[PDB]
């Protein structure tokens, strides 16, 4: 039997990958990622799996509902290396200039916050224009930045 | 009377109590019986005793634990042997009794038959040599071993002296007998 | 393995060092229920590879209780069903280097 | 066979002949068993706790 | 021994002595199956009951013995690891 030994296989497959997983519900985007990473040999199917690529509600959810919310023109994350994690802006070209220009003025902004205490560190920053609102929030990993037009 | 009142509502759950030990009881010894009557393994005598003797002693045992709460019980005042719950678990422990008494009398009894067919084999047992080899060994009926431990443990549960008394002689003789026959076949 | 009839693990040690060793003593307590000529060994268990005994303990009858000395290390004492009172050494296992006078 | 814990005084382990352990912890409650495990059908002739 | 005839001669019987440790817990290992097995036998259950499956035995040793082997090979790429490290 050759196809039956195929079977097997697969079977003892999915059951390495699941362990922490423990069947049942489809559940974690965390466990999904580590079972792709360690082993390949065997991939989709086992349950429901819930929705298609979304891991997790809670980070996705919250960006997701801030776009949603009315009066904010979009919400794009910046690379620690002056990067678009993501980008949810109506204009390229606006997208683009804020993915470059914003983190500069960000980075020259947090050492002007590090000068007057070393110790301290930006936690968040807000400028605001004449006519729009800009919100950026720094991180070591990860930058926001969200454009809402002043009420 | 405050305290009281408080006590009638307690003595009747303490009843209940007692009917479901009763019941386990019962329950238990009947799975139990029938493993020490075929002489199962993983019987309900402990560890190792004569197995007629100790039926004796596992029926004692499961008795004790019966009756332990009926003198206690006989202390409770205010009548609560009036009450109709407690004559009935009384006539439960009753049936209990009795159907250990029979079973203890057909141990007793069929053990009373079994000692006088044993007194026999200590009579006329020997000692027998066996194989082309002359290896002689003690013949003693293994029997006569579980009847001799099997009476002390009659006393720990509470014309044949002159037989029991030469007892004494007859193991001196066997060791004499058993010492010869391993030197005499050696040389054989 | 393979034992007639069957045998109880009337008693259990734990080695006095560590918990890497355990001396089990196989007899029967049941009175006469016990085959003629039955196996009367006793077995040191390894944790690092329960498959079989590590070492094996002969006596000249099954012995009830058989426990570790913390005092010499792998040292066993045992109680046989004759009443006979017989010591092992761990190390070594085999016969019993000391055994009580029978009478 | 039943054997005080080494390493805590309050709970006690108790084997039973119907071949089920149960483990008494007197810490949380008195009334009840911690909880009950049957080791083998057959029953268990001896407990021994390491130390 | 990650961290020449001589270094392979050692490594020889470095080799050795863990192939007389594995060869102990495989010991171990087909007793804990067969023990598991018992008990599942052991089991009263209910007379007007099939007892136990000949085929689920089967499959919790088969499976058992599929999941030593994933088990074995991890430990031997573990060691091609080393190599490369020592490389």
């Amino acid at each position: 039997i050759y196809k039956t030994s195929k079977e097997i296989q697969k079977s003892d497959q999915r059951i390495i990958q699941q362990r922490v997983e423990n069947s049942i519900i489809n559940n974690q985007i965390y466990q999904k990622s580590l079972k792709r990473k360690t082993s390949k040999r065997k991939v989709r199917h086992q349950a429901n799996k819930k929705n298609f690529q979304k891991e997790m509600s809670e980070v996705e959810d919250t960006l997701n509902r801030i776009k949603t919310h009315k009066t904010v023109l979009g919400y794009l994350i910046v690379n620690s290396e002056g990067g678009v994690v993501r980008g949810a802006f109506k204009d390229e070209e606006e997208s683009k200039n804020i993915a470059n220009s914003i983190p500069l003025l960000t980075k020259k902004a947090r050492s002007v916050v590090r000068d007057l205490d070393p110790t301290n560190d930006l936690v968040f920053l807000r400028i605001q224009t004449k006519l729009n609102e800009i919100m950026v929030a720094p991180d070591d990993e990860f930058s926001l930045i969200v454009i809402q037009t002043k009420g | 009377p405050i305290i009281a009142d408080e006590l009638e509502k307690k003595h009747i759950v303490l009843l209940e109590m007692y009917k479901q030990d009763l019941k386990q009881v019962q329950s238990i010894f009947l799975e139990g019986k029938q493993f020490v009557d075929s002489m199962h393994e993983n019987a309900p005598l402990f560890l190792n005793m004569p197995p007629i003797a100790g039926a004796l002693t596992w029926c004692k045992s499961l008795r004790d634990r019966i009756q332990e709460p009926i003198e206690k019980l006989a202390q409770l005042g205010q009548g609560i042997t009036e009450r109709e719950e407690y004559k009935d678990v009384q006539k439960l422990y009753t049936s209990i009794t009795k159907s250990i008494k029979d079973y203890e009398d057909q141990k007793i009894l069929s053990w009373e038959k079994e000692v006088e067919d044993s007194s026999q084999d200590k009579l006329k047992q020997t000692l027998l040599c066996k194989d082309e080899n002359d290896l002689i060994k003690v013949n003693f009926d293994p029997s006569l071993v579980r009847l001799l431990k099997e009476v002390k443990y009659f006393l720990l549960l509470r014309t044949a002296k002159d037989i029991y008394t030469k007892a004494e002689t007859y193991r001196t003789q066997i060791v004499a007998l058993d010492m010869i026959v391993d030197n005499y076949n050696h040389i054989k | 393995e393979k034992e007639i009839c069957k045998r109880s693990v009337s008693e259990i040690s734990w080695h006095p060092e560590g918990p890497t060793k355990v001396a089990v003593s196989y007899a029967i307590m049941r009175f006469q229920q016990m085959p003629e000529k039955m196996p009367t060994q006793a077995y040191v268990w390894d944790l690092l590879n329960p498959n079989s005994p590590e070492i094996k303990l002969m006596s000249p009858s099954a012995v009830t209780n058989i426990s570790y000395n913390q005092k010499i290390p792998d040292q066993i004492g045992g109680g046989c069903y004759n009443g006979l009172l017989a010591v092992w050494d761990g190390r070594k296992g085999e016969n019993p280097i000391m055994i009580s006078p029978v009478e | 066979d039943g054997c005080w814990s080494p390493t805590r005084s309050g709970a006690f382990f108790l084997v039973r002949r119907d071949g089920w352990m149960d483990v008494w912890d007197y810490y949380y409650r008195q009334n009840e068993i911690a909880f009950s495990h049957k080791v083998s059908d057959s029953p268990l002739t001896c407990i021994k706790i390491n130390q | 021994h990650l961290p020449l005839d001589s270094f392979v001669q050692l490594q020889e019987e470095y080799i050795n002595s863990k192939t007389d440790f594995l060869t102990s817990k495989n010991v171990e290992v087909e007793r804990a199956v067969d023990d598991l097995l018992q008990t599942i036998m052991l089991y009263p259950l209910d007379p007007h009951v099939d007892p136990v499956l000949p085929e689920e035995t089967k499959r919790i040793k088969r499976y058992y013995f599929w999941y030593f082997y994933q088990a074995l090979l991890n430990s031997t790429q573990n060691s091609l690891n080393a190599m490369k490290y020592r490389v």
